[PDB]
């Protein structure tokens, strides 16, 4: 079989700068007599299918604009995008062709890079509606943070709280290139009454020291 | 023009039978092979096989071989893949691609819209929406909890507030159902003279819920 190693996983590149993308495989690609590298490179976009750019290591597909360009030879290739346009932002996939199975790289995300963003911090206790059912779920939200790494603690009391919550990151913002966070911490009622501090703790390169959010149930 | 057409999403219990369909249309069908694709949700693609549909002739991923079958029906110009029996891994989402006309392979020149499977023990089920109260930047929102399946939609105040607004993915629960937030920042100042409402729709349980959010008492 052949595998293809895309590099890096992730790449930030400003708007208007080049962008460059690896991709490796572990046996030559290219067909002789033809000396033709069956390799093409593919870009997707969140909810959409993925789009055929680059076929052959370096032909551009029909449609496709001049700013994108393949190259390389045999193990080792490169998308370039010489001038990074918003529209651009989306995962690429190399892919070889040579024999069958038609394996895939694993994907490169290329993302807008932007300044350091420290994230705000906001802590939510449950709703009393919700606690008539029976359920506690306490929110974290880290709002509007750049880059994307960012580390969650929950405590309750001071106990570390482990494999009881959940988290979900949205997407680089349409307006200014930032990530937010929501993590919820879910516990029962009657543990949540035992109880007395909920904190959240942040740690995230934009922030000196982590910050820590809390609230005292009842209060 | 080139079409490949799927199959409608599928939403379907561990342990049961499914075949999802691609028809070409705009070209010859028996005259191009045609792939299916295989993307775990958050993850990469993966070749799962290809057929040609002139004479069935099928080749397999080895991961993929025996697991499922792909197909043909060339006389409705229609490809298939297909389990006898699901499990909840199978969710995904699953391409099918034309592969390009040069002599030996070739690149997937034309892809279908994907078809979203998702293999679940849940049953339909609308959420309850409860206030994520704001305790000269204030943050408020609505929690939207234990749903199935996915989507819901969020807007707030019908749609005239949009800045500063974050609906988050949500998370699938070990209930098998799904949690959503969804929050604003607003203007610390607002909150004494502003409503806020999260207008909640999750349509495929018909279930609307309009959600005041204000400050608690």
């Amino acid at each position: 079989d052949i595998v293809m190693t895309q590099s890096p996983d992730s790449l930030a590149v400003s708007l208007g700068e080049r962008a460059t993308i690896n991709c490796k495989s572990s046996q030559s690609v290219l067909l002789s007599p033809w000396n033709s590298n069956q390799l093409a490179w593919y870009q997707q976009k969140p909810g959409q299918p993925p789009k055929l750019l680059i076929y052959g290591a370096s032909t551009r597909e029909s449609g496709v604009p001049d700013r994108f360009s393949g190259s390389g030879s045999g193990t080792d290739f490169t998308l370039t995008i010489s001038s990074l346009q918003a529209e651009d932002v989306a995962v690429y996939y190399c892919q070889q062709y040579y024999l069958i199975p038609s394996t895939f790289g694993q994907g490169t995300k290329v993302e807008i890079k932007r300044t350091v963003a420290a994230p705000s911090v906001f802590i939510f206790p449950p709703s009393d509606e919700q606690l008539k059912s029976g359920t506690a779920s306490v929110v974290c939200l880290l709002n509007n943070f750049y880059p994307r790494e960012a580390k969650v603690q929950w405590k309750v009391d001071n106990a570390l709280q482990s494999g009881n919550s959940q988290e979900s990151v949205t997407e680089q913002d349409s307006k200014d290139s930032t990530y937010s966070l929501s993590s919820t911490l879910t516990l029962s009622k009657a543990d949540y009454e035992k109880h007395k501090v909920y904190a959240c703790e942040v740690t995230h390169q934009g922030l000196s020291s982590p910050v820590t959010k809390s609230f005292n149930r009842g209060e | 023009e080139v079409q490949l057409v799927q199959s409608g999403a599928e939403v379907k219990k561990p342990g049961e039978s499914l075949k999802i369909s691609c028809k070409g249309s705009g070209y010859s069908f028996t005259s191009y092979w045609i792939g299916w694709v295989r993307q775990m949700p958050g993850k990469g693609l993966e070749w799962m096989g290809i057929i040609d549909p002139s004479d069935s002739d099928t080749r397999y991923s080895p991961s993929f071989q025996g697991q499922v079958t792909i197909s043909a029906d060339k006389s409705i110009s229609t490809a298939y893949l297909q389990w006898s029996s699901l499990k909840a891994s199978d969710t995904a989402m699953y391409y099918c691609a034309r592969v390009g006309p040069a002599d030996v392979w070739d690149s997937f020149d034309y892809w279908g819209q994907g078809t979203l499977v998702t293999v679940s023990s849940a049953s339909t089920k609308g959420p309850s929406v409860f206030p994520l109260a704001p305790s000269g930047t204030a943050a408020l929102g609505c929690l939207v909890k234990d749903y199935f399946p996915e989507p819901v939609t969020v807007s707030w105040n019908s749609g005239a507030l949009t800045s500063g607004v974050h609906t988050f993915p949500a998370v699938l629960q070990s209930s098998g159902l799904y949690s959503l937030s969804s929050v604003v920042t607003v203007p610390s100042s607002s909150l004494g003279t502003q409503t806020y409402i999260c207008n909640v729709n999750h349509k495929p349980s018909n279930t609307k819920v309009d959600k005041k959010v204000e400050p608690k008492s």
